[PDB]
């Protein structure tokens, strides 16, 4: 209920609820230790709505992602964007000419060795289970 | 013993015979006696109000005098008296004022993961009251929101002092990592794009980017520098490693043996 | 031992050719384009026909191990 609650309120883009969720069990996240959300979740939230917008679209205006996060600002639109792709939040580019934020290329997997990257992790590691399961199997 | 306990302190402090004499006496307070055993007998509380007091006003010499590795040591100093076994003498008023010090130092050093492993000494000294501690972690939070005009708006805001040698250091490590950003893939922009990414109508800032780095002002128009490689015709480097990680598998399938 | 006889035959080209390089023995035309359609029919692998199709069977094989 503290966390379920939390939860809520960092998924959507409102802070007046998340405020009254952070005042209203603020008691509860300092007894139990986890305090240390007060200055990671600010941030959480701002990065949750740029991440949604590039998860959803591919071809976004900075005016019309300014004015879908309730920013009122287009002059900052290319510093969150810009500190989005700076911190890996989204792999995306900035078009500084007119407002043109474009998404990756196609997505191809098969075809450039990203199949072996994720076997390969897998071989070595369930070997790894067989050779220590065999030396622990035989007693007297 | 009770050597220039108050000297010129409260006007001004031009002189550097003041530093040596200062120097002389951490010298004599260090040979009196140590503060490693530290258990209780007041006595010995009383060298080290002292010795406190005597590094705190050898702090506020440090950062005036434009020193860097003393103000982390005389720091240092104080910190490690801050860390006490036995805890004892009583609130010092410049406590809160150091923290402050060292925190936004600490922040302008570019340290992420140091600044948040030390706010645990605070209980509830963040958000009630101690502006000197909230004034950083507001700033952090600004950085972390990515607002730069809220941090620029508030720089001209501050507690005590101007906190000059804090801020130019926050204004050196921001511009880079704008500099460091903006140079891309992108060809040319106008003189009002660096009105935006970068600050004020052309003041000598621009021709220190012009003087060291590139962007040259030609016909109101920026021309900074940009290419792009092509590497996806490469199966020779896959091809070398593979066969090791084949090897090492089928070495492995076998070989408890 | 598939590949010890293999540069055993290419030591063994060099060497006759490096003697009928410097030219103590005549030459034999026959050899000479016997030679020449080794080098200019061997494949190059560069894009879309090997770096893709390579892939297309190794990520093959590697789902079976």
């Amino acid at each position: 209920m503290p966390y379920f609650l939390l939860t809520q309120a960092v998924r959507t883009g409102n802070l007046a609820k998340f405020n009254q969720v952070l005042d209203q069990f603020g008691e509860k996240f300092q007894a139990d230790g986890t305090y240390t959300l007060i200055i990671r979740l600010r941030h959480n939230v701002i990065k949750t709505g740029v991440r949604m917008i590039s998860l959803s679209y591919s071809r976004i205006s900075l005016a019309d992602i300014a004015q879908k996060l309730q920013l009122d600002s287009p002059e900052d639109a290319e510093f969150i964007v810009a500190k989005a792709i700076r911190d890996g939040v989204i792999e995306a580019s900035i078009n500084h000419e007119k407002g043109y934020v474009q998404s990756k290329e196609m997505i191809d997997i098969y075809s450039t060795r990203e199949p072996q990257l994720a076997f390969h992790q897998r071989i070595s590691f369930c070997l790894d289970i067989h050779n220590m399961s065999v030396k622990a199997m035989r007693f007297p | 013993m009770y050597e220039q306990l108050k000297g010129e302190w409260n006007r001004k402090s031009p002189n550097l015979s003041k530093c040596g004499e200062e120097l002389g006496r951490l010298k004599l307070v260090l040979l009196e006696l140590n503060f490693l055993p530290t258990t209780g007998t007041k006595l010995t509380k009383q060298q080290l109000i002292l010795a406190r007091d005597i590094l705190e006003i050898g702090a506020q010499w440090s950062i005036l005098r434009k020193d860097i590795p003393s103000f982390e040591r005389y720091m240092a100093q104080l910190k490690c008296y801050y860390f006490d076994y036995k805890e004892q003498l009583p609130e010092s008023a410049y406590m809160h004022q150091l923290l402050g010090l060292n925190l936004l130092f600490l922040l302008s050093q570019n340290r992420v993961a140091e600044f948040h492993t030390e706010l645990e000494r605070l209980p509830a000294k963040d958000i009630q009251t101690n502006v000197y501690i909230k004034h950083p972690v507001s700033l952090e939070q600004y950085l972390m929101e990515g607002s730069y005009n809220k941090v620029f708006l508030a720089k001209g805001n501050i507690p005590a002092e101007s906190y000059t040698f804090f801020i130019d250091i926050l204004l050196d490590t921001i511009r880079d990592e704008i500099a460091g950003c903006i140079e891309k893939a992108y060809e040319k922009i106008l003189f009002t794009e660096a009105t935006r990414i970068l600050f004020f109508n052309t003041p000598k800032k621009m021709t220190d980017y012009a003087k060291k780095r590139g962007w040259v002002l030609g016909p109101n128009n920026y021309y900074s520098f940009a290419s792009q490689q092509q590497k996806p015709e490469d199966t020779t480097i896959p091809s070398t490693e593979l066969a090791k990680q084949v090897i090492e598998y089928a070495r492995q399938l076998e070989m408890i043996v | 031992h598939g590949l010890k006889g293999l540069n055993s035959k290419l030591l063994d080209i060099r060497s006759y050719l490096e003697k009928v390089a410097t030219g103590k023995l005549p030459i034999n035309h026959q050899i000479i384009y016997q030679l020449q359609d080794v080098f200019n029919l061997l494949p190059d692998v560069s894009l879309q026909e090997f770096v893709k199709a390579f892939y297309l069977k190794t990520n093959d094989q590697m789902v079976v191990v």
